[PDB]
């Protein structure tokens, strides 16, 4: 009964869509501004290097199941997100002189195919079976488990919990020649800095729990 | 400090009791 | 961000028209302009509902249809009435352009075989001198001829920011296997299934692919290169679908590698499926590419128009249309020796052939250099 007068009526399943839906279209034009600060500037930009903590406003009826510390881990896997949309964006939106061309499409397909694994097969992998989960709901509890089910793996496919400075590190450092590699628009120096992490990244990487193999091809 | 007697139960009984509390406050 | 279309010439007015007709259809969109009661972002297509259409003899043919609510033969012919009407057009084009609030590019429908080719040659010059932050994607169609081809070339080799080869004689091809026809008004109603198809993941919004820039430099390695071409097979797993695409019986094309690889799947194919079939894809290896640049292969995941069964498309940075450019190119040798300055053609004969010189050494181990 308590389920059912739950779909609508403080309908917490609709908000819950809504949740994983404003970030993870909307969001491209608000960081789109970002790229070329202040807090009531995003303010209306929204309404229209790792800082931006967002959060939302739920109601009682479905403050239990949205916890306070639910929204940090919300909120985590979106800060981490955007900077891949940035780099993404930002070796995008340009158009020995051609050699640097070739530096280009040896980098921006590397992050393009991260970008790839991060929100295909895993924040839309997990995602649709969460929902054809959630559409089965027969119990105050196990709600919650079924969505603490969702964060907690989601939080540890995509690698932010542990071995951070061990795996996650490298991912990080080699974010920064995406930066680097921007502004400038050495250049030997560059390849063997670059040829050398991401074989770091390859060799570090080849321990491998099982499902780091689907980007491990490139 | 609880009886066995209603153990293998007990579970569904609690887990019906708080969620028909906040039935009636709906 | 909004793209622009602008169709010139008998073709260009024809391919554009079929194209907003299926568009319209795909949409919820009345002919009439008008709203139908019976998700989808239309304002990048759409202004509020009038198309941001700039048509350019086929006028009274597209009054003439029930959609009227919803607004010589020489190359350097069309070059010079389009300096007489400078100011003509570009009025039409600013008043829409600081019309539209945030422009984001220039689609380009025109037939490189007369006076559309003059005009468009015009229009890429014109353009890059007045916009220098606005993209430009033409979706050139190919086959006296080879003079009006040949100059287009030239003004497409360094103007337009991509391009999309659509050849009349491979399409010709299907006309006849897949439909038994042997007709013009029947070879367009596979352009707009091209042209709809291709836009799709910015209709219908996504994760990914949010903008035009964000599909087509992931194809381009270097501004040179900029010449895509396109398959549609489908006229069953994802796997069955990118098999399908690399036969050479469905490229829209007449050693060789490719570049890039860009497919789009319509379906309601599942999402856990499509990282195992590159993996198949690979270990079958079924294509080759450059083998300086670790190239990949790309895939993305839209949503069919509900107001109208799996479908897909496949956009391709292949080598061996340098093959369609040296037919041309011979057939321009053809008539120098056969039949007020005649210098301007040679001029462009040798930009023209830059590009195919360096098609063939984009192919090799050393491209470097
Ligand atoms: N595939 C295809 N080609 C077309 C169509 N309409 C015209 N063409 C091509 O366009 C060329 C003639 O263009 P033209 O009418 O002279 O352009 P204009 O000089 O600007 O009016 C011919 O070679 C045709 O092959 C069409 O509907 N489909």
């Amino acid at each position: 009964n308590l389920m059912q007068t739950l779909k609508k009526d403080y309908r917490l399943v609709e908000y819950l869509q809504a949740m994983r839906n404003f970030f993870l279209d909307t969001m491209y034009d608000f960081y789109t501004s970002i790229f070329d600060q202040n807090v009531s500037f995003l303010n209306v930009q929204l309404q229209e290097l790792d800082g931006l903590t967002l959060s939302y406003k739920v109601p009682w009826p479905v403050d239990i199941v949205i916890s306070l510390e639910c929204q940090k881990i919300y909120n985590q896997v979106f800060l981490l997100l955007l900077q891949i949309k940035w780099a993404k964006y930002s070796l995008d939106v340009l158009l020995q002189i051609h050699r640097m061309f070739l530096l280009r499409v040896k980098l921006m397909h590397f992050v393009n195919s991260l970008h790839n694994y991060i929100m295909t097969r895993i924040l839309h992998s997990t995602g649709l079976e969460f929902q054809h989960q959630v559409e089965e709901a027969k119990d105050l509890d196990q709600l919650i488990k079924i969505h603490y089910r969702y964060l907690s793996t989601i939080h540890d496919r995509c690698l932010l919990r542990e071995k951070v400075s061990f795996v996650k590190e490298a991912i990080m450092k080699v974010l920064n020649l995406a930066l680097m590699f921007a502004d400038g628009w050495s250049i030997e120096k560059m390849e063997s800095d670059f040829k050398n992490c991401h074989m770091f990244l390859v060799t570090i990487l080849n321990k491998a729990f099982p499902h780091l193999e689907s980007l491990a091809l490139s | 400090t609880m009886v066995s007697f209603l153990k293998p139960v007990l579970k569904q009984i609690i887990m019906a009791g708080k969620s028909m509390q906040l039935l009636k406050n709906l | 961000r909004e793209i622009i279309t602008l169709q010139l010439g008998q073709c260009g007015n024809q391919i554009g028209f079929e194209f907003w007709k299926q568009l319209c259809a795909e949409h919820g969109i009345s002919p009439e302009a008008i709203v139908e009661e019976f998700t989808d972002r239309k304002d990048v297509f759409f202004y509020q509902y009038i198309p941001r259409a700039v048509l350019l003899r086929v006028i009274h043919s597209i009054l003439n249809s029930p959609y009227a609510k919803l607004y010589g033969n020489n190359w350097a012919s069309g070059f010079s009435q389009g300096e007489k009407i400078h100011e003509d057009i570009f009025d039409i084009i600013d008043r829409e352009a600081d019309g539209s609030d945030s422009l984001e590019g220039f689609v380009l429908c025109h037939s490189i075989a007369g006076t559309g080719s003059g005009l468009g040659s015009y229009l890429l010059e014109r353009l890059n001198d007045r916009y220098p932050k606005k993209l430009v994607q033409t979706y050139s169609v190919f086959p006296v001829q080879p003079y009006n081809s040949l100059l287009t070339l030239k003004r497409l080799t360094q103007n337009a920011d991509c391009l999309v080869v659509l050849d009349n004689t491979a399409l010709n091809r299907i006309a006849t296997d897949r439909l038994h026809i042997q007709s013009f008004s029947q070879i367009n109603q596979l352009v707009s299934t091209i042209m709809s198809a291709s836009t799709t993941t910015l209709r219908y919004p996504g994760y990914m692919n949010n903008d035009l820039i964000g599909l087509i430099a992931s194809l381009i390695p270097t501004p040179r290169l900029h010449f895509l071409m396109t398959g549609y097979t489908p006229l069953t797993t994802v796997l069955d679908v990118m098999r399908r695409l690399l036969q050479p019986k469905n490229v829209m094309v007449s050693n060789h590698c490719y570049i890039a690889i860009l497919n789009i799947i319509q379906g309601e194919v599942d999402p856990t499926q499509v990282h195992k079939s590159l993996q198949r894809i690979r270990e079958r290896k079924l294509a080759n590419f450059i083998p300086w640049g670790p190239a990949s292969i790309q895939v993305a995941l839209s949503r069919k128009s509900p107001y109208l069964r799996v479908s897909g498309l496949m956009m391709a940075n292949h080598t061996s249309i340098s093959s369609l450019f040296e037919r041309t190119c011979r057939q321009y040798d053809k008539l120098r020796k056969r039949e007020d300055n005649f210098d301007e053609m040679d001029t462009s004969r040798e930009i023209v052939q830059q590009l195919i010189d360096e098609y063939h050494a984009a192919t090799r181990p050393d491209y470097i250099s």
